């Protein structure tokens, strides 16, 4: 439960890519992500900016992750923990399912 | 915009290991702030990794993104010069100028800007105007001194 | 050679140096939590839900970044830990929009 | 005949050039072979700009001095001998009073020798311990003479410095680095500005010698770039050295050699720890990593690093010169030598002091403070920075020693001692240095990064007249939790003025709490402001000047202030002549 | 002998007075118990151990014994934790099913 006093920074994200999705409300700030991309990838398609509250993860320049240099490959994805990082959907219409 | 002196800077610089920060203390000296061009300009030619000299240069508690105006105002915000009354200074330097800190004036003449300490807390409040200090300073004193330069 | 053997929440288990504990319990099925955690790339230290006891030392350890010794008794569910992670997680919940 | 000149970043603050050149002037306009030398403050920035004549062996210090005043200086005592009485605080015969109980070790040389040449610190028995220690000395035996003389390191938290020498020269590697911490990031601190602008050499020694104990070729000082003079007279430094044999190679004909470069940082209080001023001396982005590795096994570019900041470097040349004992005869048997505290706040004499410590704080606010400005009441006074705590005036009398003021939930910090009367409210204190900390987290640990803003939160609806019943409950606990959970030590101690004002001060926030009233009367949402009825005579002065026309009543009649519309802007008090307009 | 020269070398009776129930009459029975060189050393040798481990054998040993070897370990703090402890071996297959 919430209460109205503490904030919770809402969004007003748009990232169309047609593969990764990402909703930085979600976040947990464990860094796997950037980690992931950087140490193992190597391209370096996102990083954090800011300090504090203002910490957020986010592609090159600001720029869409379209016009950065990813690849698409999906660990991002494949390593997060929520639903901040998500990957499309292949099926006709997806689902939360097991 | 120049493009060829951030050019002598970077040949300059092209070799330490850890280059970044005074690559973007001297981007800042030419400038007066980061451009998202010098800022791509420097992300290429010597590599580092475009998204890491961004993230470093938002971190860094210094690296202004705008520009600013002519004289640049520093009021003290630290714990001596707080206690002093420093609020009291902030909202009159707000209400003669109309801006608030963070921002600049219309005309490009002012610009108001926090600071952690100046140092001088024996004569708190204190503030910095293009590397002048004032201090122990009432509301009419810094409008009469802000009147002068004006 | 020479069996590394720790002792941990009561339990004697036979691991290989060089690991970590949590991969430790993992390997001999005791949950622990982690967020920030992966086997593959270099520790983080960012969550802190998986802070575990370990005698002798008077501070929590995290069982993602530290290396198991012989002789070592560890126990992950004092109130310590219990109460960290739920002010981590309690914190963690007081951003999270879904 | 011979005059210094107290320049400094407070001398420009109030005089600065405005005196120098126009005394050069003077000088330029009468060619009398004057000496006209740059120093540093002296300690007393509360009578700045601080000149010295000397007539002979005699000492006039007559400052608080501006063009006119250098003028008058020049034409009364420099030329005429005659010694300008109603400006001087200080002579030869009755000098050093607040400098009286003071042992200068680290500030031995700020106000009196030239920084920028090195003549005057050889004149000052400079450089005579680093050839005693390359001479005479095996670096073991340095270690050892660290050791005996009992140093701490000047930081917050008092680490023995011999053991971090003995464990950064045990450490294995061929090439090893001595970085010394001149980024410290509190508010209210000048100590390392002041001791950079008024004896760089004493750093440089002491850097020095740190590297030849340890076995380190290469220094560095990571100085913030928002110190401009001290990075200008740190390269005079280094430049003079260079060209005295005295950094570089083969320094003074002995087969040991030392160089340094200075880094200039971008700001951070987050670099004030270890590993975040090794990530930002690497050029990335500073945040704490784990511990272990410590930094003396592998530090700066995975080599062994020493880092220690200024204060104790300026230390060690005195202690190498007298001896270890001579620095272990002053302080306690727990805390051996002197310390440097940036005094400031509702004081009236403020600046730089130095104190042996086992010292009482009574002494530090009475006898050299001296006492309350505007002879208010002591309230309370806050140590160790935006991460210390605030020692009320029940513990006015507990001697300023690591253990002592650790024992109080307070730390030593850098040394920055602000004094508080009863005028300013300790939860808006407690807010501010919260809100500091909030603005210089760099959120990796969930702790640091919610916690801070939370409890910020808490306290701002206290202090706005919004706070609720079990605030200082949900204060405590997030307090004690983000101590617990804390990765480094800036949240850590982030919760330690909300705690220790509790402590001694939680009446106040009951009075925030269940009154909506401020006894400091500071906190303007919980100000109210009132007119006394019989105490004033309806003129409508203090209506006129309100723009939001808050006051009705009518002329010859006595005056309601609407509180439902007043925004308590304080101007009906100001100009009210008769004082009936009561703050409550 | 080996209880009264256990405690001249320094337990913590904060402790076993919180933990256990007629501590005192203990050492008010042990005060006038002098002390002999071999339990000295015995004492010494038990009391440097960091991790000592009782092995009893039911067999040859009286229950009496047992119990005293008991409070030897109970007032040493030796006994309730990994490693520190009373071993007891029993006389036959299943006698401690029985
Ligand atoms: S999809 Fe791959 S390249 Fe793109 S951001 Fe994620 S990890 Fe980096
Ligand atoms: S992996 Fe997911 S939760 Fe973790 S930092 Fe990246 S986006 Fe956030
Ligand atoms: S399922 Fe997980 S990621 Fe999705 S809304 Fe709930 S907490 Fe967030
Ligand atoms: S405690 Fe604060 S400053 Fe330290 S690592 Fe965590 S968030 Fe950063
Ligand atoms: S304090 Fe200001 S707003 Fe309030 S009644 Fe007086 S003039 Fe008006
Ligand atoms: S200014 Fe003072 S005396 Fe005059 S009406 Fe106001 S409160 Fe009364
Ligand atoms: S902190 Fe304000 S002048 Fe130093
Ligand atoms: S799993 Fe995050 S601190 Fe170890
Ligand atoms: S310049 Fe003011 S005290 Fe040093
Ligand atoms: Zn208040």
């Amino acid at each position: 439960e919430k209460d109205s006093q503490v904030e919770c920074h809402k969004t007003t994200e748009f990232d169309n890519h047609p593969f990764i999705e990402r909703n930085p409300d979600k976040c947990v700030l464990c860094g796997l992500c950037v980690r992931v991309c950087d140490e193992v990838v190597g391209a370096t398609a996102i990083g954090l900016v800011g300090r504090g509250f203002d910490s957020v993860i986010m592609p090159e320049f600001k720029l869409p992750l379209s016009e950065t240099a990813c690849i698409s490959c999906g660990q991002c994805v494949d390593v997060c923990p929520t639903g901040a990082c998500m990957e499309k959907q292949v099926s006709y219409k997806q689902i939360p399912a097991n | 915009i120049d493009l060829t002196l951030l050019e002598p800077v970077f040949k300059e610089y092209a070799g330490k290991a850890g280059s970044i920060i005074g690559i973007l203390q001297k981007t800042q000296e030419i400038y007066g702030y980061l451009p998202l061009a010098a800022l791509q300009a420097i992300a290429d030619n010597t590599d580092n990794k475009r998204a890491k000299i961004y993230g470093i240069a938002t971190f860094y508690s210094q690296f202004r993104l705008n520009p600013v105006g002519k004289y640049v105002i520093l009021q003290c915000q630290g714990t001596a010069c707080h206690v002093l009354g420093s609020k009291a200074i902030g909202s009159a330097i707000c209400d003669e100028l109309g801006i608030t800190p963070g921002q600049t004036t219309a005309d490009g003449l002012f610009t108001l800007e926090d600071v952690a300490c100046l140092g001088c807390c024996s004569l708190a409040p204190v503030i910095m105007i293009n590397g002048e200090a004032y201090g122990k300073l009432t509301p009419t004193s810094v409008r009469k001194i802000l009147q002068d330069i004006a | 050679m020479s069996k590394i053997s720790i002792n941990i929440n009561g339990r004697e288990l036979v691991v290989s140096a060089g690991q970590t504990i949590l991969q430790a319990a993992a390997e001999h099925g005791i949950e622990i939590p982690h967020l920030c955690h992966d086997e593959r790339i270099q520790p983080y230290g960012a969550c802190g839900l998986c802070v575990v006891e370990v005698e002798g030392s008077p501070k929590l350890v995290r069982s993602c970044a530290t290396s198991v010794q012989n002789g070592q008794v560890i126990r992950t569910d004092t109130s310590r830990t219990v109460v960290a992670r739920k002010t981590a997680l309690q914190l963690l919940a007081s951003d999270h929009r879904g | 005949m011979k005059v210094r000149v107290g320049l400094g970043s407070c001398g420009i603050a109030a005089g600065g050039r405005k005196v120098m050149d126009r005394l050069a002037q003077e000088i330029k306009n009468h060619g009398k072979e004057i000496e006209l030398l740059p120093t540093g403050c002296i300690g007393m920035c509360f009578y700045e700009p601080i000149v010295d004549v000397f007539d002979g062996d005699k000492v006039y210090s007559y400052a608080n001095v501006t063009a006119d005043m250098a003028t008058e200086i020049f034409n009364s005592h420099i030329i005429g001998g005659q010694p300008l009485t109603q400006y001087i605080v200080s002579t030869t015969e009755k000098p050093y009073t607040i400098l009286a109980k003071q042992v200068r070790i680290a500030l031995r040389n700020c106000g009196v020798i030239d920084p920028e040449n090195v003549d005057e610190y050889k004149a000052n028995d400079g450089y005579k311990a680093l050839s005693k220690a390359l001479k005479e000395m095996t670096p073991e035996e340095v270690i050892e003479e660290i050791k005996v003389a009992g140093l701490r390191g000047r930081g917050g938290a008092g680490f023995p410095t011999w053991f971090k020498w003995n464990a950064a020269r045990q450490s294995k590697g061929e090439i090893k680095y001595v970085v010394c911490n001149a980024d410290e990031g509190d508010p209210g601190a000048f100590m390392d500005r002041s001791v950079l602008e008024g004896d760089p050499h004493a750093l440089l020694e002491g850097m020095a010698i740190c590297g030849y104990a340890i076995g380190a070729n290469e220094g560095h000082i990571y100085c913030r770039a928002e110190y401009p003079l001290a990075i200008k007279r740190l390269e005079i430094a280094i430049a003079d050295a260079k060209q005295r044999n005295l950094l570089g190679k083969n320094i003074m004909g002995t087969n040991f050699s030392f160089d340094m470069k200075i880094k200039k940082g971008a700001g951070a209080f987050v670099c004030g720890e270890e590993t975040a001023l090794i990530a930002s001396l690497e050029g990335e982005r500073g945040m704490p990593r784990l511990k272990p590795p410590f930094p003396a096994q592998s530090g700066f570019w995975g080599k062994p690093t020493n880092i220690n900041n200024v204060e104790t470097f300026a230390n060690v040349p005195w202690i190498m010169y007298n001896g270890g004992s001579a620095y272990a005869a002053y302080g306690t048997e727990k805390s051996k030598g002197t310390k440097v505290f940036a005094l400031a706040g509702k004081i009236k004499n403020g600046g730089l002091v130095e104190v042996p410590m086992g010292m009482s704080l009574r002494e530090v606010i009475y006898d050299i403070g001296g006492g309350i400005l505007n002879d208010r009441e002591f309230k309370a006074v806050q140590m160790g920075g935006p991460s210390g705590g605030c020692i009320p005036k029940q513990l006015l009398d507990t001697p300023v020693d690591y253990d002592s003021i650790n024992k109080t939930g307070a730390i030593m910090g850098s040394g920055g001692m602000i004094v508080m009367d009863e005028t300013t409210c300790m939860v808006d204190m407690a807010r501010f240095f919260l809100d500091f900390t909030v603005k210089e987290s760099c959120g990796k640990c969930i702790y640091c990064r919610i916690g801070t803003k939370r409890m910020l939160e808490i306290l701002e609806r206290i202090t706005t007249g919004e706070g609720r019943e079990g605030d200082i409950e949900e204060l405590e606990e997030l307090s004690i939790s983000i101590k617990d959970g804390s990765l480094c030590g800036l949240g850590q101690t982030a919760p330690n003025p909300v705690l220790t004002t509790i402590r001694y001060f939680r009446d106040e926030y009951e009075a925030h709490i269940r009154d909506k009233k401020c006894p400091a009367k500071s906190c303007k949402p919980l100000l109210t402001y009132t007119i006394n009825q019989d105490n004033c005579k309806g003129c409508t002065l203090c209506a006129q000047k309100c723009p939001v026309q808050a006051i009705t009543g009518e002329k010859k009649k006595p005056h309601v202030i609407d509180q439902a519309l007043c925004t308590k802007c304080g101007n009906c008090a100001s100009v009210c002549r008769l004082d009936a307009v009561c703050i409550e | 002998v080996f209880l009264k020269a256990l405690l001249n070398l320094g337990v913590d009776e904060n402790k076993v007075a919180e933990k256990t129930e007629g501590f005192a009459e203990l050492k008010a029975s042990l005060a006038d118990v002098k002390v002999s060189e071999e339990i000295q050393a015995l004492a010494q040798k038990y009391a440097k151990a960091a991790k000592p481990l009782i092995v009893i054998d039911e067999d040859t040993v009286s229950a009496e014994a047992v119990k005293l070897m008991a409070y030897a370990a109970v007032i040493t703090g030796k006994i309730g934790a990994a490693y520190r402890g009373i071993i007891l071996v029993r006389t036959k297959n299943n006698t401690q099913g029985a």
